[PDB]
RNA sequence: ACGAUCAGAUACCGUCGUAGUCCUAACUAUAAACGAUGUCAACCAAGGAUUGGAUGAAAACCUUGUUCAGAACUUAAAGAGAAAUCUUGAGUUUAUGGACUUCAGGGGGAGUAUGGUCACAAGGCUGAAACUUAAAGGAAU
RNA sequence: AUUGGAGGGCAAGUCUGGUGCCAGCAGCCGCGGUAAUUCCAGCUCCAAUAGUGUAUAUUAAAGUUGCUGUGAUUAAAACGCUCGUAGUUGAAUUAAUUACUUUGAAUAAAAUAAGAAAGCGAAUAUUCAAGCAUGGGACAAUGC
RNA sequence: AUCGAGGACUACCAAGAUUAUAACGGAUAACGAGGAAUUGGGGUUCGACAUCGGAGAGGGAGCUUUACAGAUGGCUACCAC
RNA sequence: UUGAAAAAAU
């Protein structure tokens, strides 16, 4: 390890870079519990 | 009798 | 073998068959330290086309500081110690 | 199927010593005059392996004391 | 249903999707006799899906005849529940040629985890949650949709306990 | 050679139901496998003596992997068509059961096979 | 009849011996 | 080695002819050594004919029935496959697990180098890498 | 406010000037031999954005390493064939250990997950391979 | 002899120990673990580096003092500086 | 009876 202080990522870029059905829907900039529900169901 | 059925692939 | 106690062969079988893998073998046997001009490094400081395409590719020959081997290097752009870093395809 | 040949016979009785009888091994070891009979030699090995498979079995069953070793 | 208007009669407003246009050729003495083959998908989004194929000399003509075949090839899609309708009732696989596409029931939240081509057809059928795995040359579009179409086409044949 | 009677038995049943069926060797596992397949309703010689449109496919699993209770979820998710239809068959310390009572008897053990 | 010692205590060995 | 034919023909065509072709003894251990389909076990649609039985009928040989073993063949609206095709499997495989052994991982370089070992030798067995390249290949129209 | 791009993969011009298989671009398909949707320019819009290109390597894609899970007639791939040791796998049947299985004990923190990135009392549960105690003996292996 | 068990060592006696369930040997661009990256399940790759344990102070070796060192921001000799 | 060859890319 390198540091005692924790850190996290607050987003994840999509797998497919260019898809029209996503460019329109998403359009300042373009910058969990479902599975938690899943595991108990 | 085993003969009665005795007078095959896998 | 499939039986519950035959974990020795399948472990042994897989180890043998991994050596057939071209990509996997290249990263384990000793050529990245003696045959790769770049070694394991990214960049390296140093000092006519195929049939259906005609013209001339301007290129350069470079002698590396560390190994000393001579390699052919392309020039990037139109009308274009040297740092050389591979191409699109790895190796 | 058969132990050595590929034949698969089902001749059986239907209900409503053997090691001795395999030493056949001596009766062909005949090979003295016929030294070129390679058919007999191949079949001699097959009969011998039958003996060693039976020899190994009877020892662990304590039928034969484990000093047994069939020779020529 | 030997007529395409009847499915247009009992299933109005069939939302349309041309999967792709694929140009075939026939070598002859003069040259190549090229025709355009179009795969179209129809079907309301409530358990009815249809796939049809037609090839002709004109793009517009081939599509028009393609909707007919998809209309004629009408099949019901059996939907069900994951644990508690949104997904398939069991695991089904569509046996096209080299392509084998398998449908796995999915929980309420997950979308269509599938390639773009079987997705557009699986959206049409009326499914929203599904897990898919493919086995074969999926770059062959025609066999991809047929493998998808076949997978849902057998959903109403598997006699489960409730049936 | 005949290694597993259970493996031979279930393949005999599937091919018949795909096309009553007969099983020539009978063991302590073959029959009591069926009692699970009969209480789910799926089924109606001195020498180890010798179907209603419902059975889809019954098969055994090669070497009987010890199954923990926590491991039940992985096996059902793999070998069962859905979460409501099929049934595993387990041999446990309290007889041959399936994933229902073995989850209720609070025990694990080896796995025999299944039936949809 | 014990929990399941030699083969001289087993059931069909002793229940035959008992017989 | 001759004679032909041919632009040449050091080959196909014709004639002659050493090694070999045969047997013995010892080596070599490779072939499209192929069913290009490993061995063992259960199940699986419909037929006629066939090689050795045994049990009936019919007077050892021929004609019929019954049940096994063996080499096959015919049909399939079924099963499988990319298809050709396979069906006594190449079926019972994404609805993926009967037991075991061996082999393969894009095409070349290459069955090459080095090393080891067997043979009198030719060679056999084991067997890379550097480097090079977007195809090579299969079945069908 | 930049970075790369505008033929396809992959979102974005069948706009205008030159170059003429040359210079060049292009990770691959390929574009260029004088009318270039790909070159060098000018304009415009496309994705993300204080970030975005390039090279190298790990993982996923890869069911292209296969326990889950591959293929071996013809695409690469069943030893020419049989015997045989080690290995693995081994029919049914019966009213001492080990394996298996259930519970516990015991088990550094940090971290993981959990009761703006952070920070600080979670029952916080791990965390396997072993080892200890325990209820069970159906499937198994070892001799009796 | 050691703080102390023990071929750790010395004298006598014996022929024994391991190995195809991979011994012996070779390679590592090998300090090990807690962990990290990525993952549907299964897994693949990394872990010098926060914390635990190990080892080292240019290379060996020999010592001093002390309760603890084969210490090196202590000594002694050789090699190399 | 003889019967060989067709410069590179579009």
């Amino acid at each position: 390890g390198r540091c005692l202080r924790n850190h996290s990522i607050t987003y994840k870029t999509p797998k497919v870079p260019y898809e029209r059905e996503r460019f329109d829907a998403e359009l300042k900039n373009k910058k969990h519990m479902r599975t938690i529900a899943k595991v108990m169901l | 009798t085993a003969a009665s059925e005795a007078k095959n692939s896998y | 073998a499939r039986g519950l106690h035959a974990a020795r062969k399948m472990l042994a079988q897989r180890r043998a068959n991994k050596w057939a893998d071209k990509e996997w073998k290249k990263g384990k046997l000793v050529t990245r330290y003696k045959c790769n001009p770049l070694g394991t490094a990214s960049h390296a400081k140093g000092l006519e086309t195929k049939q259906p395409n005609s013209g001339i590719r301007k290129c350069v020959r470079v002698r590396l500081l560390k190994n000393g081997k001579k390699i052919t290097a392309f020039v990037p752009r139109d009308g274009s110690e040297v740092l050389i870093s591979g191409f699109g395809r790895r190796g | 199927g058969r132990m050595y040949n590929p034949g698969r016979g089902i001749s059986r009785r239907c209900i409503p010593e053997d090691l001795y009888f395999l030493m056949r091994a001596v009766s062909v070891r005949h090979l003295e005059k016929n030294k070129k009979d390679k058919d007999a030699k191949y079949h001699l090995i097959l009969i011998e392996s039958k003996i060693h498979r039976l020899t190994r079995y009877y020892k662990s069953a304590k039928v034969l004391e484990a000093s047994f070793k069939y020779d020529a | 249903i030997k007529e395409y208007q009847i499915v247009d009669h009992l299933l109005p407003g069939l939302k349309e999707e041309v999967m792709t246009m694929q140009s075939v050729q026939k070598q002859t003495s003069a040259g190549q006799r090229t025709r355009l083959k179009a795969y179209v998908a129809i079907g309301d989004h409530n358990g009815h899906a249809g796939l049809g194929v037609k090839c002709a000399k004109e793009v517009a003509e081939a599509i028009k005849g393609a909707m007919i075949q998809a209309k004629l090839a009408m099949v019901p899609v059996r939907r069900g529940y994951w644990g508690a309708v949104h997904t398939v009732p069991c695991k089904l696989t569509g046996a096209c040629g080299s392509v084998r596409v398998r449908l796995v029931p999915a929980p309420r939240g997950t979308g269509i985890v599938a390639a773009p081509t079987p997705k557009k057809f699986l959206i049409l059928a009326g499914i929203e949650d599904v897990f898919t795995q493919t086995t074969g040359h999926t770059k062959t579009l025609g066999n991809f949709v047929k493998a998808t179409y076949d997978a849902v086409r057998q959903s109403y044949g598997f006699q489960t306990k409730d049936l | 050679v005949r290694v597993n009677v259970l493996a031979d038995a279930l393949k005999s049943i599937t091919n018949a139901e795909k096309q009553q069926v007969m099983i020539r060797p009978a063991s302590k596992v073959i029959c009591e496998f069926l009692n699970v397949m009969m209480k789910h309703q799926y089924i109606t010689t001195h020498r180890s003596g010798k179907l209603n449109g419902r059975l889809n496919k019954c098969a055994v699993i090669s070497p009987r992997f010890n199954v923990t209770l926590s491991e039940f979820d992985k096996w059902e998710a793999n070998l069962l068509p859905s979460r409501h239809f099929g049934a595993l068959v387990l041999t446990t310390s309290y007889g041959i059961l399936d994933n229902t009572e073995a989850r209720a008897k609070h025990t694990g053990g080896r796995i025999l096979g299944f039936f949809y | 009849v014990a929990h399941t010692k030699p083969r001289s205590r087993t059931s069909k060995a002793v229940h035959e011996a008992y017989l």
